[PDB]
């Protein structure tokens, strides 16, 4: 299960170089 | 005694021996899907954790035995949790439901402490020897707040901070530590939130934190590690174990983390349900959700009158009071699908229709005493609505599949069918035993009707046939002499006397899909499925229409419960011995019992019994 980690990922993902304030942010791939 | 570090990661909980060589061994648990928040009970050698994927809080001994799920209902994102080892209380913060709750460590006497003006609490720390608890709030303007451990005198300790995690108390040195997940540093302050200092500022992604002796321990998601440093200067850094990504929480297990004394440690403060620390090292008695503290400030009274509301897979209880106390979800196992609800105020038993298994069930509000009143063998039945004759001890229910009104005793024995017709489509139903009548919607093809009949199916009459599209819900008040219905197509709620006179439209605007109605005191409550709302109107006309609760999904029924006056109840002629009637006791005319029979039986010569 990744419900907790997914919620934390989407809460801090925009704090990443890729995000130039025009990001929905990449899909969560770290389940597992 | 030896000091151990416990960390959660994915679906495992692992223990690292600090005083020996670093030796990684997993806690032999089973059935964990995502272990997040950790604590322990030094007395019982018991570990406690929340599971965000199962929305549960569980506990077990360090050896895996006595696996117990102590909270399993009404959690969304329980990412904060702490053990009150003096009072033997379990505390938790739910970031999803915006609630800080408490119960006994075994789960009993669940209560909500903080719910108003609360936005996403996450990290929780307890100081039961002082009476204070501390927590971090994420949503909105992030802050670190403090309250008494009964929830009272809430205050904001640190208002200028980013989202924080790892709230940890250094009890020996009277200092608070946390990681800031937005400014990416580790800082500390005294217990008033003052004398702030940044402990370590060069860390890429500091997430978890704990404290022990002269050290702090943190985990960094970018460094993928558990590390230790000087708790005051941040230097003297070492790596405890690396190559660990997404460590959800870390915690030091040692007797020195759980010390001190308060008045709850002895005989639970002589509190009947909950002993709750408050400043300064004192306590107050607490009660389960919706209970009242008695005059002695020691015992608790269950709520006498309340509102029950149902969704697809939950049934909830709310009360009206001066605390604006939150609704709670009743911990009813064996509840899968609810479509309709009713309550027996004599035996305090809640009844519901389960449309997945096509049954009528009953249970206590604590989940126990589960029983199946109506069931189909594995032709086919399909209960649609139900209404309880509390005096005759009968359930009147509608079956969509067979289009009959059937009657069953609360022990499951069939009484019989009182309505069957070729054209009949009885759906909604409410019984008025005080006057010998039942009221039901007849969703006949092209002609939806509101009808009344005697409780034995005779004296059938159509009350209303015009102005109806989908009359989908009924309620009545025998005291005021009114009948109520909601039409889910015409998007309105109407009322009329039980005789079918004085029909008026009470509310016809700002409604999308009214699916249920109930009467509570002088108010009429209803539920709007599409708008996800509970609303009410003052039937005296004094106060305007009022919103009660919003954003409630999958609403199905609403049902008010009044404290049943036993002296008045025993005066109903069918209450004692069913008036001597074998099957149907109905009040007629000059308040006397007349016996009647279902449609498959005929009254016998004794005029008390039913035969073929
Ligand atoms: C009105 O409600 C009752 C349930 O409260 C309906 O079901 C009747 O329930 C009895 C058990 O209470 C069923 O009896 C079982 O049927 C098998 C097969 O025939 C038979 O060997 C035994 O009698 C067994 O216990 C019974 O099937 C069922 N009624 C019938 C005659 O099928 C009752 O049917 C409801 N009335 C209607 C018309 O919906
Ligand atoms: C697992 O531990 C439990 C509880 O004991 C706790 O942990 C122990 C290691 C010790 O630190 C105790 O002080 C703690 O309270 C065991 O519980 C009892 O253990 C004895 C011996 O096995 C057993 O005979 C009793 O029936 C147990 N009583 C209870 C409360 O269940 C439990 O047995 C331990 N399991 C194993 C694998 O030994
Ligand atoms: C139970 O708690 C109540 C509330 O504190 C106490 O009742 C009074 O409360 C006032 C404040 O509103 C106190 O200043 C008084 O001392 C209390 N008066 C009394 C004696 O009733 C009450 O004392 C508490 N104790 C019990 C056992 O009832
Ligand atoms: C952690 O660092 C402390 C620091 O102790 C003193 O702290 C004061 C105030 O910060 C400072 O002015 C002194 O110079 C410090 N003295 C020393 C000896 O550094 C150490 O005392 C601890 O031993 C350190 N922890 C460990 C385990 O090294
Ligand atoms: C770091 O810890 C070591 C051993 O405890 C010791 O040198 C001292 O306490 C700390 N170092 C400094 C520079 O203070
Ligand atoms: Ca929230
Ligand atoms: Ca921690
Ligand atoms: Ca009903
Ligand atoms: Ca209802």
């Amino acid at each position: 299960g990744c419900r907790g980690l997914k919620r934390l990922y989407e809460a801090f993902c925009k704090q990443d170089s890729d995000c130039l304030a025009g990001c929905v942010c990449p899909m969560f791939s770290e389940c597992g | 005694s030896e000091a151990f570090l416990l960390f959660s990661r994915r679906a495992d909980i692992r223990r690292i021996s600090l005083e020996t060589n670093n030796n990684n061994v997993a806690i032999p648990l089973t059935g964990v899907k995502e272990a997040s928040a950790l604590d322990f009970d030094v007395t019982d050698n018991r570990i406690y954790w929340t599971d965000i994927s199962l929305k549960t809080i569980s506990r077990a001994f360090m050896n895996g035995s006595a696996l117990e799920h102590v909270v399993e209902f009404g959690l969304d994102y329980p990412e904060g949790m702490a053990v009150d080892w003096l009072g033997k209380n379990l505390y938790w913060a739910d970031t999803g439901t915006n609630r800080i709750e408490v119960s006994k460590l075994d789960g009993q006497h669940r209560q909500v402490l903080v719910w108003k003006d609360l936005d996403s609490p996450r990290a929780l720390a307890l100081d039961p020897a002082e009476g204070f608890m501390y927590w971090t709030e994420w949503g909105g303007k992030p802050k670190i707040d403090r309250a008494a451990m009964d929830g009272s005198e809430r205050t904001t300790l640190v208002p200028n901070v980013g989202r924080a995690n790892g709230l940890t108390i250094d009890y020996a040195k009277r200092r608070l530590y946390w990681t800031d997940l937005d400014t990416n540093l580790i800082e500390s302050s005294n217990m008033l939130g003052l004398n702030r200092e940044v402990i370590a500022d060069d860390l890429p992604h500091p997430f978890g934190l704990t404290q022990y002796q002269d050290y702090i321990y943190w985990t960094d998601w970018s460094r993928r590690s558990i590390e230790r440093a000087n708790k005051t200067s941040g230097q003297n850094r070492t790596i405890i174990q690396g190559h660990l990504d997404y460590v959800m929480d870390i915690l030091v297990f040692h007797s020195s983390r759980q010390s001190g004394w308060n008045e709850c440690a002895s005989s639970n403060g002589h509190c009947s349900h909950l002993c709750l620390a408050v400043p300064v090292g004192g306590f107050v008695c607490g009660c389960p959700a919706h209970y009242s503290l008695n005059a002695d400030n020691r015992t608790c009274s269950a709520p006498t009158t309340f509102l029950l509301f149902s969704q697809k897979s939950a049934i909830n209880r709310m009360v009206i009071d001066e605390q604006q106390s939150p609704d709670i979800i009743l911990p009813i196992h064996s509840l899968r699908n609810v479509r309709a609800i009713d309550y027996d105020p004599l035996d305090k038993q809640l009844y519901w229709i389960d449309s997945r298994q096509n049954m009528i069930r009953k249970a206590q509000e604590d989940g126990s005493q589960g029983f199946t009143v109506v069931v189909s063998s594995v032709l086919e039945i399909q209960p649609y609505d139900l209404s309880i004759d509390i005096y005759s001890r009968y359930i009147y229910w509608t079956c969509e599949a067979t289009n009959v009104i059937n009657v069953t005793r609360l022990d499951g024995r069939s009484v019989g069918v009182v309505l069957k017709g070729e054209q009949d489509r009885p759906r909604a139903i409410v019984v008025n035993p005080e006057k010998g009548y039942m009221y039901f919607t007849n969703l006949q093809e092209r002609s939806p009707k509101i009808e009344r009949a005697a409780l034995d199916g005779t004296e059938r009459e159509v009350l209303f046939f015009s102005g109806l599209s989908k009359p989908i819900a009924l309620a009545l008040d025998s005291r005021l002499g009114k009948l109520f219905w909601a039409d889910s197509d015409l998007r309105r709620i109407e009322s009329s006397d039980l005789s079918g006179a004085n029909r008026i439209v009470l509310e016809d605007s700002n409604i999308l899909q009214p699916v249920g109605l109930t009467v509570f005191e002088n108010w009429l409550y209803w539920i709007d499925k599409q708008q996800q709302m509970i609303e009410k109107i003052d039937m005296t006309g004094r106060e305007g229409r009022t919103k009660v609760q919003a954003r409630i999904a999958q609403l199905s029924d609403i049902h008010a419960v009044k404290e049943l006056n036993l002296q008045e109840y025993r005066q109903h002629p069918c209450a004692q011995d069913n008036g001597g009637c074998s099957h149907i006791c109905l009040v007629k005319g000059d308040g006397t019992t007349r016996c009647s029979c279902p449609m498959h039986l005929v009254l016998l010569q004794d005029e008390l019994s039913c035969g073929e």
